[PDB]
């Protein structure tokens, strides 16, 4: 309950940094120059906790990620390459993990601490990023002696 | 290298059956492998087959039969063939599960080469097969040709047909050859030559002219017919596609053989060979067909005594005409297609063209032989003007006629001012792509507007809390209030208004909660919880609440209290019969949700005969409706004016006589109703104020699509043309006498899917079709409001992605077109359809697991909120529904619905980022096809090209070609095969042979009843197409004293028959 | 950590969800008392579930990881491979029948769906009584196959996040469970609540309401009590 009291604070302080910043953009845009706003946004960047402005920060970059055909992700010295794509017959790019649409800071902040990408804290969606492909079945045997469950084993596993 | 002789095949559907999926791929493989291949199309009767295959003297036959009745055709088709001298031709079969192993196993030791089951299919593969077709059937034909004249001459038709397989091999010997043109020359026939540029008309033209003929001189004419195709010189062989167009060569008189050109020149290399033969066997008259010939091409010109020209309006440039070489040589010219924009001008180009290359300026240029004719329009004075022209030609050219019977009228151009879509809106497809982006733009910029307003209000208030008041914020604020719009504006403004109404228990009244077994509470309408009143906004207008434009997640506020969607297809046997299974189906249901299916024969307008083509389709594949009195028993104990007693009938070609049998059993309920309520017969004022309020007030569905019938489900009887005529007098009928209950039709691609169309060809397709009619009686004087609410629709559910998001899409398609485009009102803007799961998904093979993929395919059109379902039993590869059969079906809607904790929630697929992207794309891939059918003349304009079927095809054979492969998984069949092999002995659903005499007995019998009245009324509805008024309204009176094929037949006499369309 | 059969006793899908992962803390807790360091057996720490047909369970799975997920690192420190908890899930038993055999294979392919959907890390199927054929464990295998290989929407795998029933149910769910804690948390722990045998009579009291309704006509079941076989 701690947790969810903080996603919704955090998110109103990123909606109001970016709703004052916005807004100072607008101003400007039409000439006048008012500082004031901005003071009010850079006292919302101390608000905002070191890992939830880093999760916003990582968004758009987190977008380009699963926005490809790929996904680059180097582990180690090499690297794991994963697809993000299955095609229908109709010709239709099904992603794989599909990321919301949300132009509020505060939504897209709210979600990725709620509900982040699979593989990515709280792990809502799941605690790794892809699924595993392909087999899984496991061989379950057991009746009579210890002779005649170990031949089970052995004829389902050859 | 392909077959080491020239192998031809003749490739049909059997009759009345309308599935050409399987036999389409089919005939493709052996083109390809190098094979001629004589395609009939969809519909054929044993005696067209054969005919057909002994003219073409073929080596094999190739038939699809889908509706059973199978046996009895194949060897009706045996015997036929030994009967005819055709014996070494060996036919070929399929059905894919309809025809069970046991059938086969007769069939094949009956006479029949090969039937090939499902399971066949995946061991052989798709290539598998008709290789295997094909290497039987690559044999010599020449060893049957007749080494003298003395048959041929006799008037031999067999013997003629072999002959020119001979000659047109080169096998026959120089002696005989030069012997023929001798008898030849002796001869003196006429030789009629019909050349002209690429589908212009020739085939559909020379039909006409044979029919002429035929109406003329009383069948007394021997014409014998040959029409030559391009060759495929890649492959070896061709699609002779010229037979298929040809509905009048059905008579021992006449006699037609497809020629591939074997050069890829526009005349086969033995074209005198096979006329001189046609010349010695004592033909009336020799009818020549060319390909597609280019501007400068004439090569029919030395071969033929008189050639005639086809061509269409369109030819570009009026200077184009000099070029034309064809024009210089033709004794006529015929200017086809005189529909299409611009008919009238090609015209006075032509005919002042033909004037200038004849040099006969002291003449007029209305007298020159150039003809304005219209071969897809039944009956047309053009094609009858240019009949009468080339009568008195080759009279002159020694042919003698007996004085016609028909109107020898004057003139040189057709009169026909029919249109279905006028060329001023031809393009209406692309403007109704144009509206929906345009609705998706304002979305984005009103967004934008929204979003800013709130975020400059915001940082006021926040200036105002810390001190420093800015006003020249709320400056730009108050800016965005103008600039969005008055409708965007009052959205955003009852949104509060509106999340109070669904937050409470009820909605003032109607519950929204319901609580689990846990005690959780299930709100039925789930709404966002956005802060930015840019999302809101957005979502606010392209997807608003159930019962909200643009009713995206449904056109209702809440599903249905006690009226399940459900609506069970059924049908089998006769009306007996079916009639009990309606009561299996909607037992235990207050609400009676009926769905008829009809066997072939009815499907196809026909009376159950004795014929073995038609008897062993009597009451297989559906219920046998063939009278009123049929259609009475069928739903005896339903009341159909009942509020809540809906019927839907699946029913194409014969659906406005169905639907009059209908109207006047729903009336003759009542009047029964109410001489047993007051002891009487109610009198003439009584009885005129209860059949007006049955009309007003019966609930149900007629399909009727023909637009579809065309492209898909190919149950289309008449012509084109004629259906959507009689389609609209239903229409025009139905607002008359205010019928706001009934579906004058169910606007359908779930037949267009399951032919192969893919969930975005599907969705698209039957879109298209849909404005197509909207279109079409626009331009002919109905209120957008008086036809759009009985507009219905119809739609598969298949596995593939798209059918997830496939009903929404098209519920906001609609919503905003008819909204925007068309400014119709709220029940217009609201699209209802049912959805059937997909039966191609379905397999023979494990069939247990067909309940698995049902399940999965009725619980997406349940969460997308449909407005009726059906489910496909788990033996639907091989049979009708059982009554084991049907209860595992009706289960899945049962257990989704009641048991289903995820659909105790009304739009639970609202939200989900996957719908809403998958929604958007689909919708946008929807309207780039809208484009692809606009630039091509609009969705009429896209089938006189064959565009539809041409694509629908095209994805059928690349699914399938992947089925086979493996590429696409099909669990059960390409991948976890059975160790053992089981497909055992299952329950089937045929007719009794008591039924069957049965509706031949009742049949009879209602013709005796009303013998007197019978040849009056049919008489009165002819007269009711030839005076052009309201067929429809005669046959709410016809079918009472005719039955379905008397009246089909009469139409046939006056609104033709279709011309198939490959 | 198994609750498959605490469920398949009666209790529904909150006490179910609630009382494992409350066993799951014992443990935690149990171990830490020894003196053992949090991250040397929390990734050892497998979880076992049922899914019904009850609209919880589509939720079930993703409730419980972010409950775990949430705990781990605030309250007990552990590291990224603690906070992740992987569970089985095995379609409900009970919710099939002896009547209309047939009809359960409808049942447990609509778990089986959910289940993957939820991003499940171990699914059983169960067969449509007898004992296990090996055509009857064929036609439990298919269900799986035919939603992983033919079934579209599966072809993505996240189609529940977005939803707002989705997103609303696991909110519901995730805070009736913390309330639960705290019911078992005021009768002295999971060890507490035992000794008055406080799951126990809570699930036993489930069971009843659940085969009341049942037989009550209120719980509608397909074949059972409702759209029986007219023949047997
Ligand atoms: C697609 C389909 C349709 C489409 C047809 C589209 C079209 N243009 O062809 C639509 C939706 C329009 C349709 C309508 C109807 N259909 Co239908 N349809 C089917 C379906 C789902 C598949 C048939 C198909 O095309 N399969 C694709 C082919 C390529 O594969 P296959 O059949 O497995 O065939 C293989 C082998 O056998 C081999 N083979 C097959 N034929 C041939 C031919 C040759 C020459 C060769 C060499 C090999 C070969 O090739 C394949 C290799 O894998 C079947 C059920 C099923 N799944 O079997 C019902 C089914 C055939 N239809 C049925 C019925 C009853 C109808 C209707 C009459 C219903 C009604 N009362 O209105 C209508 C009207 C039809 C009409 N217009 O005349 C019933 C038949 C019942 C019976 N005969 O006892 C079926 C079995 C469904 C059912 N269980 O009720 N149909
Ligand atoms: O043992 P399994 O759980 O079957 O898998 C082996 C490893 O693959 C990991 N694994 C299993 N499935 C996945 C998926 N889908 N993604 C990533 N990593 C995975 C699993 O965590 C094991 O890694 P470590 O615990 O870090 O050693
Ligand atoms: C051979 C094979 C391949 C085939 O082709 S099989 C073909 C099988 N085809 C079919 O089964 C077609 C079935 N489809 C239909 O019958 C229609 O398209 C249909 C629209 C779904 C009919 O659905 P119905 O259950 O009759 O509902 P409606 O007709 O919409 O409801 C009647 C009125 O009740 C009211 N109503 C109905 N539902 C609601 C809800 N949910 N809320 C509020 N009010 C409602 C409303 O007043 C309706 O009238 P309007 O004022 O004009 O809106
Ligand atoms: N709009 C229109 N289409 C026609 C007319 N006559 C024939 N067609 C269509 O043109 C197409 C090709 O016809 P076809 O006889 O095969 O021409 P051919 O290949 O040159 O012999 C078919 O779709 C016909 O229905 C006509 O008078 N008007
Ligand atoms: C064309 C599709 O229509 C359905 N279908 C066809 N004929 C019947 C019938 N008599 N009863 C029920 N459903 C039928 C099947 O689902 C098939 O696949
Ligand atoms: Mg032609
Ligand atoms: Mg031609």
């Amino acid at each position: 309950r701690a947790y969810h009291r903080r996603v919704v604070a955090q998110s109103k302080l990123a909606r109001e940094r970016q709703q004052l910043r916005a807004a100072h953009d607008m101003l400007q845009g039409a000439g006048h120059e008012s500082a004031a706003l901005e003071t009010l946004a850079s006292e919302r960047d101390v608000s905002l906790g070191a890992v939830e402005r880093k999760l916003l920060a990582m968004w758009p970059q987190m977008q380009q990620a699963y926005s490809g055909d790929e996904y680059v992700v180097k582990i180690r010295d090499k690297e794991i390459r994963t697809g993000l794509i299955s095609t229908t017959l109709s010709g239709t790019k099904i992603r794989k993990v599909v990321l919301p649409r949300f132009e509020d800071e505060g939504e897209i902040l709210k979600w990725l601490m709620r509900e982040n990408v699979p593989g990515s804290f709280p792990y809502t969606a799941g605690v790794f990023a892809f699924k595993r492909e392909g087999d899984p079945t496991r061989m379950f045997a057991g009746e009579g002696d210890a002779f005649r469950t170990n031949r089970r084993f052995k004829l389902v596993s050859e | 290298r392909g077959p080491a002789n020239k192998v031809r095949f003749v490739t049909a559907a059997s009759l009345f059956d309308g599935h050409d999926a399987s036999i389409n791929i089919m005939r493709r493989i052996l083109q390809s492998q190098g094979c001629e291949v004589i395609h009939l199309g969809h519909n054929r009767s044993v005696q067209e087959v054969v005919t057909a295959a002994l003219q073409e003297d073929v080596q094999g036959i190739a038939i699809s039969s889908y509706q059973g009745g199978h046996v009895e055709y194949f060897k009706y088709m045996i015997d036929l063939l030994r009967e005819h001298g055709g014996e070494h031709i060996q036919v070929f079969g399929g059905g894919g599960g309809v025809i069970v192993p046991d059938e086969i196993r007769e069939l094949q030791a009956y006479g029949v080469a090969r039937i090939y089951s499902p399971e066949d299919g995946q061991r052989m593969g798709l290539a598998g097969m008709i290789t295997d077709m094909a290497q039987r059937c690559d044999i010599d034909l020449t060893r049957y040709a007749p080494t003298t004249l003395d048959t041929v001459v006799a008037g031999d038709r067999r013997a003629l047909a072999q002959l020119i397989t001979a000659l047109e091999n080169g096998k026959a010997d120089p002696e005989l050859v030069s012997a023929l043109h001798a008898q030849a020359k002796a001869a003196a026939v006429p030789v009629l030559g019909i050349t002209g540029t690429g589908g212009a008309g020739k085939s559909s033209l020379t039909d006409e002219l044979i029919r002429r003929f035929r109406l003329d001189q009383d069948d007394a004419l021997s014409i014998a017919v040959i029409s030559i195709d391009p060759s495929r010189r890649k492959s070896g062989g061709a699609l002779l596609g010229d037979r298929i167009r040809m509905n009048a060569i059905n008579h021992p008189n006449i006699f037609m053989r497809s020629l591939a050109t074997r050069e890829a020149s526009e005349i086969s290399q033995a074209l005198p060979d096979v006329i001189a033969a046609c010349k010695a066997a004592r033909f009336d008259l020799v009818i020549v067909e060319t390909s597609g010939i280019g501007q400068g091409d004439a090569a029919i010109v030395p071969h033929v005594d008189l050639s005639l020209y086809v061509m269409t309006p369109e030819f570009g440039a009026a200077s184009q005409l000099e070029k034309i070489d064809m024009l210089d040589f033709a004794d006529f010219v015929a200017i086809n297609k005189f529909d299409r924009k611009g008919a009238q001008d090609a015209w006075r180009d032509v005919a002042k063209q033909v004037q200038r290359n004849r040099e006969q300026w002291h003449s007029r240029a209305e007298d020159m032989p150039v003809y304005g004719t219209q071969a897809s329009r039944f009956n047309d004075d053009g094609v009858t003007m240019l009949y009468q022209g080339l009568v008195g030609a080759l009279g002159a050219r020694g042919m003698s006629l007996k004085p016609g019977t028909l109107p020898n009228l004057e003139g040189r151009i057709s009169t026909g001012q029919n249109v279905i879509v006028p060329p001023a809106r031809s393009r209406y497809l692309a403007e109704l792509a144009d509206t929906v982006r345009a609705y998706h733009r304002r979305v984005v910029a009103q967004s934008k507007l929204a979003r800013e307003r709130q975020q400059l209000r915001a940082a006021h208030d926040m200036l105002q809390g810390a001190g420093h008041e800015s006003a020249a914020l709320e400056t730009l604020a108050s800016e965005r209030d103008v600039s969005l719009g008055a409708v965007e504006r009052k959205l955003l403004a009852m949104w509060p208004q509106m999340q109070q109404a669904y937050s409470g228990d009820e909605y003032v009244r109607t519950g929204l909660i319901s609580t689990t077994l846990s005690g959780t509470k299930i709100r039925k309408v789930v709404l966002p919880r956005f802060e930015d009143e840019g999302e809101i906004l957005k979502w606010l207008m392209r997807e608003n609440v159930p019962g909200s434009f643009p009713y995206t997640a449904g056109v209702f506020a809440f599903k249905r209290e006690g009226e399940d969607p459900t609506r069970m297809f059924a049908g089998e046997g006769d009306a007996f019969r079916t009639n009990r299974r309606f009561k299996l189906v909607s037992e235990g249901m207050e609400a009676k949700r009926l769905s008829t299916a009809f066997d072939s024969v009815t499907l196809y307008g026909e009376d159950p005969h004795e014929r073995p083509d038609i008897y062993g389709k009597v009451g297989n594949s559906g219920v046998s409706i063939a009278t009123l009195e049929d259609m009475k028993v069928l739903y005896d104990g339903f009341d159909l004016t009942n509020p809540s007693t809906s019927v839907s009938m699946t029913i194409n070609g014969p659906a406005p006589t169905i639907l009059a049998m209908f109207m006047n059993t729903a009336i003759d309920q009542q009047i029964d109703r109410f001489r047993a309520d007051n002891g009487r017969d109610p009198t003439a004022d009584e009885e005129a104020k209860i059949r007006a309020w049955v009309l007003q007030n019966v609930r149900g569905t007629v399909q009727a699509d023909i637009l579809k019938e065309d492209q898909g489900q190919n149950t289309c009887i008449f012509s084109t043309e004629f259906s959507l005529k009689v389609m609209g007098d239903i229409q025009e009928y139905f607002v008359h006498h205010q019928v706001r209950n009934f579906y004058s039709v169910s606007i359908s691609g779930y037949h267009i899917a399951e032919a192969g169309a893919n969930p975005i060809s599907q969705l698209a397709f039957t879109l298209a079709n849909g404005f197509t009619y909207v279109e079409a009686y626009l331009a002919r004087g109905m209120h957008i409001d008086d036809f759009a609410p009985n507009l219905s629709f119809f739609f598969s559910n298949g596995m593939d992605p798209e059918y997830s998001v496939l009903g929404r899409v098209a519920r906001r398609i609609w919503a905003v077109t008819m909204r925007d485009k068309y400014g119709a009102n709220d029940r217009s803007q609201k699209l209802k359809y049912h959805i059937q799961t997909s039966g191609r998904s379905l397999h023979a093979q494990e069939i247990d697991f067909n309940d698995i993929r049902t399940t999965l395919q009725a619980l997406i059109a349940i969460y997308d909120n449909c407005n009726s379902l059906h489910t496909n039993a788990y033996d639907e590869a091989i049979t009708t529904p059982t009554a084991e059969s049907v209860r595992r079906a009706l289960a899945i809607q049962l257990i989704i619905n009641r048991e289903w904790g995820v659909a105790k929630c009304e739009n639970p697929n609202q939200g989900s980022f996957l719908i809403e992207e998958l929604t958007d794309l689909v919708e946008e891939a929807v309207l780039q096809e809208f484009e692809r059918i606009a630039e091509r003349g609009g969705v009429l304009g896209a089938m006189e090209t064959g565009y539809q079927r041409g694509k629908i095809q095209e994805e059928s054979l690349y699914y399938e070609q992947l089925k086979h492969d493996g590429t696409l998984p099909i669990i059960g069949v390409n991948t976890f095969r059975n160790p053992n092999g089981d497909p055992q002995t299952l329950e089937l659903a045929r007719s009794s042979e008591d039924e069957k005499q049965s509706q031949l007995h009742r049949l009879t019998e209602f013709h005796g009843a009303h013998q007197a009245d019978a040849e009056a009324m049919l008489a009165r509805l002819r007269q009711a197409v030839i005076d052009n008024r309201n067929v429809f309204a005669v046959l709410m009176d016809a079918v009472r004293v005719c039955s379905l094929g008397q009246i089909t037949h009469a139409l046939f006499e006056v609104g033709g028959q279709y011309r198939r369309n490959m």
